[PDB]
RNA sequence: CCGCGAUGGUAGUGUGGGGUCUCCCCAUGCGAGAGUAGG
RNA sequence: GUUUAUUAAAAACACAGCACUGUGCAAACACGAAAGUGGACGUAUACGGUGUGACGCCUGCCCGGUGCCGGAAGGUUAAUUGAUGGGGUUAGCGCAAGCGAAGCUCUUGAUCGAAGCCCCGGUAAACGGCGGCCUAAGGUAGCGAAAUUCCUUGUCGGGUAAGUUCCGACCUGCACGAAUGGCGUAAUGAUGGCCAGGCUGUCUCCACCCGAGACUCAGUGAAAUUGAACUCGCUGUGAAGAUGCAGUGUACCCGCGGCAAGACGGAAAGACCCCGUGAACCUUUACUAUAGCUUGACACUGAACAUGUUCUAACGUUGACCCGUAAUCCGGGUUGCGGACAGUGUCUGGUGGGUAGUUUGACUGGGGCGGUCUCCUCCUAAAGAGUAACGGAGGAGCACGAAGGUUGGCUAAUCCGGAGGUUAGUGCAAUGGCAUAAGCCAGCUUGACUGCGAGCGUGACGGCGCGAGCAGGUGCGAAAGCAGGUCAUAGUGAUCCGGUGGUUCUGAAUGGAAGGGCCAUC
RNA sequence: GUAACGGGGCUAAACCAUGCACCGAAGCUGCGGCAGCGACGCGUUGUUGGGUAGGGGAGCGUUCUGUAAGCCUG
RNA sequence: AGGACCGAACCGACUAAUGUUGAAAAAUUAGCGGAUGACUUGUGGCUGGGGGUGAAAGGCCAAUCAAACCGGGAGAUAGCUGGUUCUCCCCGAAAGCUAUUUAGGUAGCGCCUCGUGAAUUCAUCUCCGGGGGUAGAGCACUGUUUCGGCAAAACCCGAUGCAAACUGCGAAUACCGGAGAAUGUUAUCACGGGAGACACACGGCGGGUGCUAACGUCCGUC
RNA sequence: UUUUGUAUAAUGGGUCAGCGACUUAUAUUCUGUAGCAAGGUUAACCGAAUAGGGGAGCCGAAGGGAAACCGAGUCUUAACU
RNA sequence: CCAUAGGUUAAUGAGGCGAACCGGGGGAACUGAAACAUCUAAGUACCCCGAGGAAAAGAAAUCAACCGAGAUUCCCCCAG
């Protein structure tokens, strides 16, 4: 009755802490906001977190909630 | 083009286009061409 | 004898100026209204065929 | 900005080596979690 | 009686007898593109086909299924015929847009139309079937642990000291049964089973003897096999059962007669088993064809009214007679009979394992059977990604013009206004998300926009995904802004072929058109 | 068939600890030689050279044609 | 009289032994059946290969039969098996992924080789920037569990464990990025010529499966 | 030889001698090499001619677009940052 | 009935064989499509008839494209 599966989705950080990125430049794909937009970072409609500007990957842990942001710091 | 039973490259893109009867009697001819023409008028004839 | 061209490739490449194929995209046939219109804008254009496949491609048009 | 915590020990573990090899031990490096003093 | 020449002689085949069924004679039927020939120089007391198998007593119920036979009202239905509509072209009419006669032409398909099928009956010595409320009907007579009985060496009786076999019974017939006959049956059988008398070297248990080989001498003189051999035992080892490796034991060199435990001995590229998108032949309500059979239309094919028959002149004659002619062929003639029928050609519907070509998947702890095959979620998965098993668990093949967009407003479960704080909710699995709520309500709406797209993710590829921003035009809001569907991740199908709409494309002399392309879509 | 140290044998020739010696390979070093590659002195220095499928490079020999009415050969 | 009886010739072929590189590619010996018949035999004739003939065994059709023999299409096709011949030098795999009427075949990619081009391109270490949810741990959550207390035995509280599909915690390693040195025959990437390979095996470590059985099976990694 | 792996008790060979398996034609691409070079080269055929003639053709010097067409641009789109 | 069929004789010709090529009448399958039926193999193999030194074809109811060509046959291109 088993013998089921689903294809893996590649989820996960595409660039991490310090990475030079170009604008569109995907960050990390996720299922829903494990990681939220920080500055120069978009939300895409699938929870993907894409650069808006050129410059460095910067992961940061802010808010009540104490919620992981995603930024970019512009070069 | 066999590529062991899966439907080939050349089956599985689509057909596209027409072959024009007038561009097989359209020429192109350069600059470098018009002084190889017997007594300086370039027509069809003279080119021919 | 003459190598024959492979005439159903024929139909689907168009070879480019610096000697790559053009093709059409897959997908644009039919079961168009379940396709988001941004999918079908994007395989409206013509596309080069991929490395992988120009092997293939060459030996179905030995006269492109 | 976003309401805990040493020290010590213990667990685990990278590399190399070993045993009585379902599991461990030794050399070296990394070293929690929980808890304790305390804040 | 017959049979597998060469492993089967039988219970198999045949058989007289029985029954069903076809067949009116140019018989049915068979061989033959045909002419003809067999059937038969026969004629229904005959001939073909089918089943059963002397004889005796018999042969029950079911016609729903499949076949066959009969029916012929109605439905459906071929070729054929071409009504009607729609289009192309262009004489003209128009200042132009366009409109548009005739002709030619592309398309549409009214009407006509047989058999078949549906339909209504019949038929079981047609193929078949013969119950635990249900069926077409529920197995009669006879027989029964059987050439059938799995359980089973059933149980009881007989025979034997002892009998899984045998004989007689019982009936609980796994799974008998009435012409793919039931039950009996004298005689018959190189037939199967069982018992007894006689008989014996079949045996207890072998002994001796006579001959032919074997053995020795002379003469002649093969064979299979064979990588090379200086070719021992044992215990281990080891492509896992060793003459050949290790260790060890034993062993002077070489014949001859004997025996077969080993050389995984010789012989034959395993027949079993699986595999190959191998073969053959066989089957059928597998697919596609097709001979044959059958239907109608037109032709050969005509004449008088009926919307009936009659006629003779085509055509047939395997009736008679005459001639070629010394001829049961053939032809011609005369005549009778039949007669536009029959029959044949082309076309056409039906039927068609009679015949032909083929197909009939893969995975798989062998194959088969079962299960599975694409997509989504979790775990296995070793804290980036990815990661297998016929591993462990669940889902999808949609829904929604609001359940989408935006602005404003709102906050749950559960327990007893308060407590509590998401323990609820999400359109639907699971996981990760969601209060700034993505949960929930109302108003106004159509951004579920069109063209594009820096850059990036993910794929062998085909592809799939995320995306600021730019142009045009839009909604909401006061505006900032937000909106290119939905909390996200399933809800899917390449190409070909073709359909529909659009179109600054193409248009085989030229103008058009057809067809093609391109865009949208099925 | 001893047959559960490879055997003999062993009371250490067993086991534990500590130490120093030695044996031991186609490993390393020494001496001689050949070749590949990297810079060019056309100098010598560094380094490399186990190989199936397979890729690359360079050769040997055989018959025949020219060179050859030449050359070798009773 | 008789598909009557006993039994030679004649026609058969039930049993046994022998023979099985035979005396013989089917016989010999001892027995056996029919023997006036649906008998047997001589000579000649006719039937022809999807065809014949068959008292039916797929029997027989010249030692050949579920489609004769001979010649031809013909070198059918063979994703299968076998075999593939002189020498030296350099490099040197794979037994994986994806797809496949695919699974012992094949294709793209990965890995080999040759050529060309190009960056401090690549690797090791150190330092720096990162995300982790594994090991371990823990029990707030989702389940499971025992004892005591309390009490509608629920709930709640204290105490004790357990979890691949539990996480209010959380390593080592590994991985991504940056910087720096030393070392390394560019070790890197791209493009192009030529491949082979897509049966893997055992051992270590982490696991699923199996019995923490297998020289078992299926992954990861060396 | 085949294999994960063979002294294997898996395959093949009794031995010797002789023969016995990547060829040939045409097309196409890449490498080397030679000629000529924005050009290169001819086919059939003619020619007693390996000459010479024969440039019909073919490839190249321009691409883009389905195409008309435009052209160092072109396509896309009403139009491109 | 005329006749015609038929009969006899005479003259002339045919007949049979042969390797290929040639025209015509018939006409496979293996195979390829990685199965297979359309399709392929192929109007091939093969059978049959007829001819000639050659055969066949041949003097436009042909092409072309508004310019023109001028029977048939064969070769090289066009062009995989
Ligand atoms: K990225
Ligand atoms: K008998
Ligand atoms: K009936
Ligand atoms: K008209
Ligand atoms: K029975
Ligand atoms: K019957
Ligand atoms: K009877
Ligand atoms: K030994
Ligand atoms: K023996
Ligand atoms: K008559
Ligand atoms: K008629
Ligand atoms: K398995
Ligand atoms: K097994
Ligand atoms: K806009
Ligand atoms: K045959
Ligand atoms: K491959
Ligand atoms: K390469
Ligand atoms: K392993
Ligand atoms: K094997
Ligand atoms: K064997
Ligand atoms: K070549
Ligand atoms: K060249
Ligand atoms: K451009
Ligand atoms: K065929
Ligand atoms: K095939
Ligand atoms: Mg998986
Ligand atoms: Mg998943
Ligand atoms: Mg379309
Ligand atoms: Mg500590
Ligand atoms: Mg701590
Ligand atoms: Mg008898
Ligand atoms: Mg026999
Ligand atoms: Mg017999
Ligand atoms: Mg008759
Ligand atoms: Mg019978
Ligand atoms: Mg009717
Ligand atoms: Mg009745
Ligand atoms: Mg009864
Ligand atoms: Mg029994
Ligand atoms: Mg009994
Ligand atoms: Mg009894
Ligand atoms: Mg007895
Ligand atoms: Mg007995
Ligand atoms: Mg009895
Ligand atoms: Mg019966
Ligand atoms: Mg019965
Ligand atoms: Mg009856
Ligand atoms: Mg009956
Ligand atoms: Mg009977
Ligand atoms: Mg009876
Ligand atoms: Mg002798
Ligand atoms: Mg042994
Ligand atoms: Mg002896
Ligand atoms: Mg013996
Ligand atoms: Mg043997
Ligand atoms: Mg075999
Ligand atoms: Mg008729
Ligand atoms: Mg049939
Ligand atoms: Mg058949
Ligand atoms: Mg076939
Ligand atoms: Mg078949
Ligand atoms: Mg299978
Ligand atoms: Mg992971
Ligand atoms: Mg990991
Ligand atoms: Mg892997
Ligand atoms: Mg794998
Ligand atoms: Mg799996
Ligand atoms: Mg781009
Ligand atoms: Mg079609
Ligand atoms: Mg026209
Ligand atoms: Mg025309
Ligand atoms: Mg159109
Ligand atoms: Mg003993
Ligand atoms: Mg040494
Ligand atoms: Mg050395
Ligand atoms: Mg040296
Ligand atoms: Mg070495
Ligand atoms: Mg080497
Ligand atoms: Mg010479
Ligand atoms: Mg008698
Ligand atoms: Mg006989
Ligand atoms: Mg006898
Ligand atoms: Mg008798
Ligand atoms: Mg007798
Ligand atoms: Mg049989
Ligand atoms: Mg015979
Ligand atoms: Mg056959
Ligand atoms: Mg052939
Ligand atoms: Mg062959
Ligand atoms: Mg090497
Ligand atoms: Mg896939
Ligand atoms: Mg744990
Ligand atoms: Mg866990
Ligand atoms: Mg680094
Ligand atoms: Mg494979
Ligand atoms: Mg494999
Ligand atoms: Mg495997
Ligand atoms: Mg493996
Ligand atoms: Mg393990
Ligand atoms: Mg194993
Ligand atoms: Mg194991
Ligand atoms: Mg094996
Ligand atoms: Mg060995
Ligand atoms: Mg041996
Ligand atoms: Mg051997
Ligand atoms: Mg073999
Ligand atoms: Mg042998
Ligand atoms: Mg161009
Ligand atoms: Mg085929
Ligand atoms: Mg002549
Ligand atoms: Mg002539
Ligand atoms: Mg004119």
């Amino acid at each position: 009755r088993n013998g089921r599966d689903s294809e893996a989705k590649r989820l996960g950080v595409k660039r991490f802490g310090g990475e030079s990125v170009l604008a569109g430049s995907i960050i990390v794909r996720q299922r829903g906001t494990k990681f939220h937009a920080g500055a120069n970072v978009g939300c895409g409609r699938d929870h993907t977190l894409f650069a808006k500007a050129d410059g460095k990957v910067k992961f940061e842990v802010k808010g009540p909630k104490n919620r992981k942001f995603i930024s970019i710091e512009a070069e | 083009g066999f590529e062991g039973g899966q439907m080939p490259l050349y089956r599985r893109l689509p057909k596209f286009g027409f072959t024009s009867r007038k561009a097989a009697i359209t020429a192109e001819i350069r600059l470098s061409d018009l002084a190889k023409v017997e007594g300086g008028v370039v027509d069809l004839n003279t080119l021919k | 004898p003459k190598i024959k061209t492979v005439r159903g490739a024929a139909k689907r490449f168009k070879k480019t100026g610096k000697g790559g194929f053009k093709h059409k995209h897959a997908n644009l046939r039919h079961i168009l209204t379940k396709k988001a219109t941004k999918r079908k804008r994007h395989l409206r254009p013509k596309a080069m065929v991929s490395k992988g496949d120009l092997g293939l491609v060459i030996a179905c048009l030995p006269y492109a």
